[PDB]
RNA sequence: UCAGGGAACUGAAACAUCUCAGUACCUGAAGGAGAAGAAAGAGAAUUCGAUUCCGUUAGUAGCGGCGAGCGAACCCGGAU
RNA sequence: GAAACGAUGACUGAAUCCGCGCGGACCACCGCGCAAGGCUAAAUACUCCCAGUGACCGAUAGCGCAUAGUACCGUGAGGG
RNA sequence: UGUUAUGGCGUGCCUAUUGAAGCAUGAGCCGGCGACUUAGACCUGACGUGCGAGCUUAAGUUGAAAAACGGAGGCGGAGCGAAAGCGAGUCCGAAUAGGGCGGCAUUAGUACGUCGGGCUAGACUCGAAACCAGGUGAGCUAAGCAUGACCAGGUUGAAA
RNA sequence: AACCGAACCUGGAGAUAGCUAGUUCUCCCCGAAAUGUAUUGAGGUACAGCCUCGGAUGUUGACCAUGUCCUGUAGAGCACUCACAAGGCUAAAACCUUAUGAAACUCCGAAGGGGCACGCGUUUAGUCCGGGAGUGAGGCUGCGAGAGCUAACUUCCGUAGCCGAGAGGGAAACAACCCAGACCAUCAGCUAAGGUCCCUAAAUGAUCGCUCAGUGGUUAA
RNA sequence: GUAGGGGAGCGUUCAGUCCGCGGAGAAGCCAUACCGGAAGGAGUGGUGGAGCCGACUGAAGUGCGGAUGCCGGCAUGAGU
RNA sequence: GCGACUGUUUACCAAAAUCACAGCACUCUGCCAACACGAACAGUGGACGUAUAGGGUGUGACGCCUGCCCGGUGCCGGAAGGUCAAGUGGAGCGGUGCAAGCUGCGAAAUGAAGCCCCGGUGAACGGCGGCCGUAACUAUAACGGUCCUAAGGUAGCGAAAUUCCUUGUCGGGUAAGUUCCGACCUGCACGAAAGGCGUAACGAUCUGGGCGCUGUCUCAACGAGGGACUCGGUGAAAUUGAAUUGGCUGUAAAGAUGCGGCCUACCCGUAGCAGGACGAAAAGACCCCGUGGAGCUUUACUAUAGUCUGGCAUUGGGAU
RNA sequence: CCUGAGAAACUUGGAUUUCUAACCUGAAAAAUCACUUUCGGGGACCGUGCUUGGCGGGUAGUUUGACUGGGGCGGUCGCCUCCCAAAAUGUAACGGAGGCGCCCAAAGGUCACCUCAAGACGGUUGGAAAUCGUCUGUAGAGCGCAAAGGUAGAAGGUGGCUUGACUGCGAGACUGACACGUCGAGCAGGGAGGAAACUCGGGCUUAGUGAACCGGUGGUACCGUGUGGAAGGGCCAUCG
C-alpha cells in the first residue's frame, strides 16, 4: 500500500536570539550610560573608563571617545578618553 | 450619532498638553515576589506609549477624560 | 508560585517595629524549621530586624 | 396609543450571562387621539413646585464575561 | 454589587399626629414630604381620507396598476 | 472616401493568479434597468470663508412670494494627581532624581461650508445552508373512527 | 398536496456571509507590497516595513576613497575534542616516526561584511509632523547552504537581478534567460545582445588551421 | 506601469440666472472625409412635428460588456 | 445460506436476510391503575377494561436446550454510621447615637430525599482475555500448547452472511472448479432468548450442479412490421465569446485548429459514424478550508419539561 | 426570693392514635352538573399554591484549537544553549544534538586566606582507582544542573562577621511592531564587612516564566452620595 510513517521528531528546538557582539566599536564617540559592548563572558575586559554590569555588559562611566586594545591575542580591553 | 467614550479606558489612559497619551507599567499582582526590587518599583508607575499605537487610544475618548 | 511544593515555601518577613510592614521571600524549610531573623530597612523609620511571619 | 404575552437570527469575530429588544409577532381595550396628572416627588439651593413634548445637560454621572457594548437625571432654555 | 425605593407570587398584614414615608446599606442629626379613593382640557403621536406645494417620477420610472389585487399560479394561507 | 488583391506583422475580453490565447471563470446578440450612498448638529483632518482672544447658537417666537429674533447650552480660556486638592505649577518622596506641564528662542481660536478618512445604522451591489414568531394544509400520502360497497369460474376435501 | 433528518405561506428581513462574483467618463504625476511580529490565527485582522499627498526643516541621503575599530565563514591546520591509515614499543592505555577527516574541532585565518569619522570629490536623496491607502499567496535563473536521492517546473532560508507591475529587439516558438526601460510624430542616421548561403535585414568575408563523423543537431563507465 | 494616493477636467439630468432659437420648424433619430490632448463637441444634408441649444452657478437615482446579473426583443441549432 | 409460515416495507434506483407475526421471557401496574395527550385539581385515552387484565421491553413457529462471571453501570432491598438544603435555633463579632434603642454580619446543635456504604439481581447493561521459541542479513509459506481483573466457554456450531493469512488441507463434481458440497479445527474476530444448534413446509430471496429446450454463443442469414431516408403541410430543443474552426512534431500554466516549423488541403451540401472540441447538462454530492449549518449521540457544558423531596398556606378538635 | 423538685394550670410545640363539620369520592326518582338526604367510604392525608435540595439526552442551547509537502494518526505549541546562519546583529524547515518550569539562609554582601585534572616513583588497610610523599603540572580541572562563551592576579577551594536577596530614584544606552525585556553611573535616607581606598540595591553570565480582569490579605485615611460617621472603593504592598 502507501505510507503510514509513523515517525515524529524529538528536536526542532532553539531559543530566541540574544543580540550579542560589540555594540559601540573603536574610534567612535560615546555618552555616559551608553553601552559599548554586550557579551557572554569577559570577551572584552573592563578598561580605564568603562564599567561592567552583571551581564558583563560594558557601559560608559563618562563621555568622550572609545579605545580598543587586544593584548597580543587573547586579552583585551576597551577604555574611554575625553575630547582634549 | 455622538461617538461613545470607551469606559474600557476611563481609568487606564491619559491625555496631556502636547496631546501625547500616557498609561501605566504592567506587572504588579502576582508578578511580585520575583521580584526584583527595581522591577516592583518600576511597575507601580506610569508612562507615555510609543507612537503607532497612540491614535487608537485617542479615539477611545472624545473629551480626553 | 507552584502550589503543592513543600520545600522553598514562600513566606513573608513582618517587622518587629509594628510599622505595618512586610518583606517577602523563600526559605528551604529543610533548614530553618523554626523561623527566620533578618535585618532589613523600613521606610516608616530606619532599620528594624524582621521575624518570619506566618 | 395603552395593556396581558413575548421570539429568534444577529453581535460579543466561537458561546451560556449579555446584546440584539420589551424589537417582530399574538392578543385585549379605546379614542379622534391616547397615555400620563394635581407630590409619602425631585432633590441639595433650608430651591423647584401635576403631567405629556421638544431643546439641553450628555455619550457626563454610572452599568457590564468592567468584555462587546449599554447610558440617565437634577439645573438651565422653550411648547402648553 | 455595600442594594436604597418601587413593584408584585407566596407566607406575614404595624403606627393614625409627642404619628406616618423618603433622603441608594445601616445610625443620629437635619432637610423634602401626607401612602391606603376618583375625573381632568391643553401642548404630543399617527395619516385610510381632503387640499396646497416640489433643484420628486413621466410608461423597465412613478404605488403592484395611467389602474387591477384583475389576468394568471396556488386546495389553502397566499403570491400576482 | 468605399471596396479589394498581395505582403509584412499579429495568442478574443473580462475576472482569478507565481504565471492566461488558454483545453481555467463568465457570457447567444442588442437595447433598456443595474452597484461606494444617506443620516448625526458625533470624531478627526485638507481647502475656504466670517468674526478673531475671542467664535457660536438649539429647541422655539414672529413674520413668511423673504428672514429676523432666540445666550439655554457648546468650543477656546491651565496644567498636574489615583483622588482630596495644589496651581505655573503638580505628582511620586521625607527631601533628591525624575514623568507630565508652563515659560518656551516662538506662534488662535471658533462657526459655517465643500471634500479626503472614522465611527454607530442595511453602509458598495447580488448570493446562502440555516434561525424564530404567527398562520395555512390529511381534496396527495400515513393512519384512526362511523357507515355502505365489492371478489367469473375452477381445485382441495378439516373438525363434527 | 410532485425533491421532508424536520412541510408550505407571511413575517423579523436588506438576519449574517473573514466567502465568490461584479463595481461603468478621460488625460497627467508619482508608485508598492506578498517581509516581521503576534493572533481558536494561517486564503482573515493589528502594528511596524514599503507607496502617495502636504507643512515644516537644510544636504543630515546616496554612492566612492580614506582613516578607524568589530568578525571567525572560504581556505588551512592537528595544538585540545570525536574520528581514523600503517608502524614502533610496552603490559594493551600512554608515547615516538609516518598519516588524515570534521556543520555542532580550532595554534592559525583571508576575500568580503558592518559601525563610526572625514568629504579631502561626485551625486542626488534623506529626516521629522499630519491626512489617504494598498500589500500581508509570491514565482524563476545565478551563487551560498539545510531537508531530498549533490532527484523535480521540488520545498525552506539567505543573496543579486528579473517577472510580478515590463512593451521593444534576441534566443524558431517561449513571464523568468542575453541586449534594453516604450512622453507623441517621421517612408531619417549609429549601435547592443544577436546575426550576415535562401526562407529572412546584413561578408557564399579575409588568412592560419581541425573534424568527414552529418559530428555539428541531445548521456556515461 | 498593478493594487493605491494625488492633479486637471469631458458628458447626463433637475435647478437659479442671463444670451437666445423654434410651424420658412424644437427635441429625439439617420448618414459623413471637420475640430479639440481625451473624455467630447461643431458644419451641412435627410427624418420628425412642438418644443429646445448655449454661459455661469447649485444639487445629484450622474456615465456599464461583463455580476451562470434583471426586463424585452430578436438570432443559432433548422426547414432539423 | 437466510427467514419458519399468509402477510409488510424505501410514492419516483433497494421487496429481501427488513418489519410484523403466533410463541416464549423479564419487569411494571390493585383502579382517580400504571402509562399517554394536555393553559389545566378541567376533560380524555388506558377502559365502560380489573391481574386468565393493562403497559413497556426483548426474542421471534416447532423441536432438544439456553452454561460461566454481581467486581464497574443499572435496578431491587438494607440499615449502623459518614452526610446533605432551606428552615429552626445566635453564644459571640461589629456600625451608630449620650441615649431607651435601631441594625450590619453571623457560629454550635438540630435538620428531606439522595449519594457514600452493606447485600441481592442476566430471557438487566454488559463481560466470557493476556502469552511462550526456532540454526539466519534488522525476514515471509509452519510450529505443540501452559492461561493477571468478577469470571476466563457448558452443550451445539465452526475456513461459516462471521476467515486476517487465502485459491488453507483433504474428498466430491469437471476434460480442467478462487466458486459450490462433506470433512478437517491453527474460531485474526462462533456460542446460547442482542437467543445456540436443527427442521417438514412455504420463497417474484440468495448459492452451486444437472436434464430438458433454445440464435445466449460459434456466426450470423432471410424475411416482416414500426422509424430512419424522399415529397407537400404545421415546425420545437438543450447549446451558443466570436469564428474565415486541418495534420504531424515542438513550444507554451505541463493534453494547441489559433504560437513555431513542416506536411496536407478547390466551393458548397446529404446520409452515416461517435476520436476531439479536456463536448452539453448540475458553480463536484468525494477531499481540504469556514472560529458555516442542520440530524443524531452520550458518564462533554449549561439549563430545563417532568419527577422525588423538607418547610409554608388550604389545615380542624381531641386522647396519651 | 431561692439553688434541686412535686400537684395544678397557661400550655407553645414533637410524635403516634383517633375523630370529622374543610377537602376528596360514589351511589340514589334529577346522566355532565347543582341542590337534598341514606349518605358509603376516604380524611387533615392526598391535590393544589410558594420556596428547599436531588434526579433528569425526555427536551433545549452550545463547545469540540492550530501547525501539518492534502486531512487524519503520531509528533509539536512558552523559555535556554549549540551548530545550520554565507567571518557584523538577524534569518526557515515535521533540519541536525541537549536542557528549564528549580535550586541556594549560604551557594548571597564584605573581609581574609588557599590552587587545579591527571601521569611517574615510592609507600600499613589498599595495592586499576582509595590516604600520604615527592618530581612534573596554564587549565589536560573546577563552576548546583544544558552547553557555549568565560575564568588561575578567580568566577574555582576554606574561614570571620554578616542581611545590599534595602526603601525613595534614575543620567544614559542595549533590545523589541507594540507590549515587554536587558545593562547602568550617580543622589538621598539608612546600613554591612575592611584598618583602609573601598565593595554590595542577589549568585560568572545567558533558562528557571503568565499581561489584564475578578477576589484574599497587611498597611494607608484620597473617596464616601443633606451632614458627621461606618459598608464599599482608591493608593502602596502583596497572595490565587
Ligand atoms: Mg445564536
Ligand atoms: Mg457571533
Ligand atoms: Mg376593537
Ligand atoms: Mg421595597
Ligand atoms: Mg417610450
Ligand atoms: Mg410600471
Ligand atoms: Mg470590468
Ligand atoms: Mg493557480
Ligand atoms: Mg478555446
Ligand atoms: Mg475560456
Ligand atoms: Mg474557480
Ligand atoms: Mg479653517
Ligand atoms: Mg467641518
Ligand atoms: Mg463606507
Ligand atoms: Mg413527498
Ligand atoms: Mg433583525
Ligand atoms: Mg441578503
Ligand atoms: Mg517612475
Ligand atoms: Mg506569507
Ligand atoms: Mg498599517
Ligand atoms: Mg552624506
Ligand atoms: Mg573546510
Ligand atoms: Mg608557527
Ligand atoms: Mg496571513
Ligand atoms: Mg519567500
Ligand atoms: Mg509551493
Ligand atoms: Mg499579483
Ligand atoms: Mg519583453
Ligand atoms: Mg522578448
Ligand atoms: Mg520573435
Ligand atoms: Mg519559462
Ligand atoms: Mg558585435
Ligand atoms: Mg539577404
Ligand atoms: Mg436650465
Ligand atoms: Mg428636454
Ligand atoms: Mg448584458
Ligand atoms: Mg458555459
Ligand atoms: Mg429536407
Ligand atoms: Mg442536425
Ligand atoms: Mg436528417
Ligand atoms: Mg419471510
Ligand atoms: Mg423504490
Ligand atoms: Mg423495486
Ligand atoms: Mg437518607
Ligand atoms: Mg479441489
Ligand atoms: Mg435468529
Ligand atoms: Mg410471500
Ligand atoms: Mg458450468
Ligand atoms: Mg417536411
Ligand atoms: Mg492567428
Ligand atoms: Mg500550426
Ligand atoms: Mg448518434
Ligand atoms: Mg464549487
Ligand atoms: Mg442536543
Ligand atoms: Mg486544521
Ligand atoms: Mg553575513
Ligand atoms: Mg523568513
Ligand atoms: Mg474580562
Ligand atoms: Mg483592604
Ligand atoms: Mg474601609
Amino acid at each position: 500500500a502507501h505510507k503510514k510513517g509513523v515517525g515524529s521528531s524529538k528536536n526542532g528546538r532553539d531559543s530566541n536570539p540574544k543580540y550579542l557582539g560589540v555594540k559601540k566599536f573603536g574610534g567612535e564617540v560615546v555618552k555616559a550610560g551608553n553601552i559599548l559592548v554586550r557579551q557572554r563572558g569577559t570577551k572584552f575586559k573592563a578598561g580605564q573608563g568603562v564599567g561592567m554590569g552583571r551581564d558583563h555588559t560594558l557601559f560608559a562611566l563618562s563621555d568622550g571617545k572609545v579605545v580598543f586594545i587586544n593584548k597580543g591575542k587573547g586579552a583585551r580591553f576597551i577604555s574611554i578618553e575625553a575630547a582634549q | 450619532p455622538k461617538m461613545k467614550t470607551h469606559k474600557m479606558a476611563k481609568r487606564r489612559i491619559k491625555i496631556t498638553g502636547t496631546g501625547k497619551v500616557m498609561a501605566f507599567k504592567s506587572g504588579k499582582r502576582h508578578q511580585n515576589t520575583g521580584k526584583s526590587g527595581d522591577e516592583i518599583r518600576g511597575k507601580g508607575k506610569g508612562f507615555v506609549l510609543a507612537k503607532a499605537e497612540w491614535a487608537r487610544m485617542k479615539l477611545m475618548l472624545p473629551r480626553g477624560k | 508560585a507552584a502550589a503543592g511544593a513543600a520545600p522553598r515555601i514562600i513566606v513573608k518577613m513582618e517587622s518587629s517595629a509594628g510599622t505595618g510592614f512586610y518583606y517577602t521571600t523563600t526559605k528551604n524549610r529543610r533548614n530553618t524549621q523554626a523561623k527566620l531573623e533578618l535585618k532589613k530597612y523600613d521606610p516608616v523609620a530606619a532599620h528594624v530586624v524582621f521575624a518570619a511571619a506566618a
